[PDB]
């Protein structure tokens, strides 16, 4: 069968949070054939639990699990800024392991900060020659969830539009980049446009 | 010291074929099973298949039993995942895993660096970098920000360096997008003083390898 | 109608040790045999009441399969009048038994380098065990006279012996695990009939 585990989760430094897994299945030998894996973003992942009332070694004992039916937990006593990670369980018991869609865990503590906008119009070069591009790029934000709204004088305008929202570096913060792509005549047809951001208000 | 060590990352167009390895060192490749596993972009891991390298017994996932084919050298302790006609769906990051001295067979306590795959009908194209002048109605504000634009280059590896490597202050180089034409493009910037203006040159570097173009543009 | 829960105990990752060999009870199914025909050539897969090729057209009252791992050379034991380590103190089949045996080879999935000491066998015992009984008492043995106060010593020690498999091990030492089923062949009420 197949395992749910909770989109996302949340918790603030020092507390405790859990993490449940619903669809484990069984054999003859027994039933707990749970396991728990740890993946930092941009590497591979790592085995927390296995076995669950067991752990291998090179684990903080702050990792703990339990089973209640077929509702498996993952109890992580003190949180950590290094603890943010997709949690995955694995389900091993028919020969055949199901991994989970994942948990996000977001530890809170990190303040809120607003994006940094900087639009750059049009390079002479690339006018000179058939074609043009304007650059809205957004940083400094923490929350990484933003949208970016074109308008031409006023206007909205969503014709040749594309964007991200990746996380910057170790800062912890986040960034976004959107590119608009238009003809020279359609540039010059108009004002100067203008990049709308709206990370909680406008911007 | 035991560690597994994976093929580079590969970079391919539908209907074609591709073998990737993972050779692992410092324990005996004959009685652990070798298995790969599956991660698409923002998905969570999908488990394909293991293999006992003593004797080549595939166990395959009912969603990749023809899709794919597992293998072993045991000569050489190397593992291999071969795919034939590759789609557009491929496109995601496989490692390779292995059970440890403790737990069940298939608990995979040891992982791989990971495989990169990326398929996509795009072929190669080099960049087109243009200057990001500093905004010459408002050279302050944000101060003078300085910018170079790399446009419609497929291959996503690319780095930009300002002044042969300098000016690491200031710099921050945005993740590029996927164009729907399956071209990326990215920009990089730097802050410096409004008064700054052509401190020594603000100069742009940008290499793309899979390509072997040097660009160097100033501003 | 409903199916058969043998994919539970045949595609599993783990079995039961000998001492506590675990009883999966079978009922309101239709058993498609055939599926246990497509795995791997059983080193014994011996009817002692039946034909195996014959369960397809027959009704069953009550069937119930058991599971086990031992050290291979043992699964001459695991059979009527036998006699030994398992047979007297672990698993012990009865004389009429009306079933059948199915062993294989697991030296890939019971089996470490380093060695896997989750499969007991119960050395010793004060009494030989009945047919289908399970002694899963993990109390210290008095060998001698003096009353074993719960820690061993030199004339009381554990009853469970772990195996320490090992895919070096050559064949006679490796896992095999046994899977046994007991039906009953008289006329009552059947609740496993097969496909017809």
């Amino acid at each position: 069968s197949a395992l749910t585990q909770p989109p996302s989760a949340s918790g603030s430094p020092g507390q405790s949070v859990t993490i449940s897994c619903t669809g484990a299945s069984s054999d003859v030998g027994g039933y707990n054939y749970v396991s728990w894996y740890q993946q930092h973003p941009g590497k591979a992942p790592k085995l927390m639990i296995y076995e669950v009332n067991k752990r291998p070694s090179g684990v903080p004992d702050r990792f703990s699990g339990s089973k209640s039916g077929n509702t498996a937990s993952l109890t992580i006593s003190g949180l950590q800024a290094d603890d943010e990670a997709d949690y995955y369980c694995c389900s091993y018991a028919l020969s055949r392991v199901v991994f989970g869609g994942g948990t996000m865990l977001t530890v809170l503590g990190q303040p809120k900060a607003a994006p940094s906008v900087t639009l750059f119009p049009p390079s002479s070069e690339e006018l000179q020659a058939n074609k043009a591009t304007l650059v809205c790029l957004i940083s400094d934000f923490y929350p990484g969830a933003v949208t970016v709204a074109w308008k031409a004088d006023s206007s909205p305008v969503k014709a040749g539009v594309e964007t991200t929202t990746p996380s910057k570096q170790s800062n912890n913060k986040y960034a976004a980049s959107s590119y608009l792509s238009l003809t020279p005549e359609q540039w010059k047809s108009h004002r100067s446009y203008s990049c709308q951001v709206t990370h909680e208000g406008s911007t | 010291q035991m560690q597994l060590v994976q093929s580079g990352a590969e970079v391919k167009k539908p209907g074609e074929s591709l073998k990737i390895s993972c050779k692992g060192s410092g324990y005996t490749f004959s009685y652990y099973w070798i298995g790969w596993v599956r991660q698409m972009p923002g998905k969570g891991l999908e488990w394909m298949g293991i293999i006992y390298p003593g004797d080549s017994d595939t166990r395959y996932s009912p969603s990749f039993q023809g899709q794919v084919t597992i293998s072993a050298d045991k000569s050489i302790s190397t593992a291999y995942l071969h795919w034939s006609s590759l789609k557009a769906s491929d496109t995601a990051m496989y490692y390779c895993a292995r059970q440890g001295d403790l737990g069940d067979w298939i608990l995979l306590g040891y992982w791989g660096q990971g495989t990169l795959v990326t398929v996509s009908s795009a072929s190669t194209k080099g960049p087109s970098v243009f200057p990001l002048a500093p905004s010459s109605k408002s050279t302050s504000g944000g101060t003078a920000a300085l910018g170079c634009l790399v446009k419609d280059y497929f291959p996503e590896p690319v780095t930009v360096s300002w002044n042969s490597g300098a000016l690491t202050s200031g710099v921050h180089t945005f993740p590029a997008v996927l164009q729907s034409s399956g071209l990326y493009s990215l920009s990089s910037v730097v802050t410096v003083p409004s008064s700054s203006l052509g401190t020594q040159t603000y100069i742009c570097n940008v290499n793309h390898k899979p390509s072997n173009t040097k660009v160097d543009k100033k501003v | 109608t409903n199916l058969c829960p043998f994919h539970e105990v045949f595609n599993a990752t783990t079995f039961a040790s000998v001492y506590a060999w675990n009883r999966k009870r079978i009922s309101n199914c239709v058993a498609d045999y055939s599926v246990i025909y497509n795995f791997a050539p059983f080193f014994a897969f011996k009817c002692y009441g039946v034909s195996p090729t014959k369960l397809n057209d027959l009704c069953f009252t009550n069937v119930y399969a058991d599971s086990f791992v031992i050290r291979g050379n043992e699964v001459s034991q695991i059979a009527p009048g036998q006699t030994g380590n398992i047979a007297d103190y672990n698993y012990k089949l009865p004389d009429d038994f009306t079933g059948c045996v199915i062993a294989w080879n697991s030296n890939k999935l019971d089996s470490k380098p380093s060695g896997n000491y989750n499969y007991l066998y119960r050395l010793l015992r004060k009494s030989k065990l009945k047919p289908f009984e399970r002694d899963i008492s993990t109390e210290i043995y008095q060998a001698g006279n003096k009353p074993c106060n719960g820690v061993a010593g030199p004339n009381c020690y554990s009853p469970l012996q772990s195996y320490g498999f090992r895919p070096t091990y050559g064949v006679g030492h490796q896992p095999y695990r046994v899977v046994v089923l007991s039906f009953e062949l008289l006329h009552a009420p059947a609740t496993v009939c097969g496909p017809k």
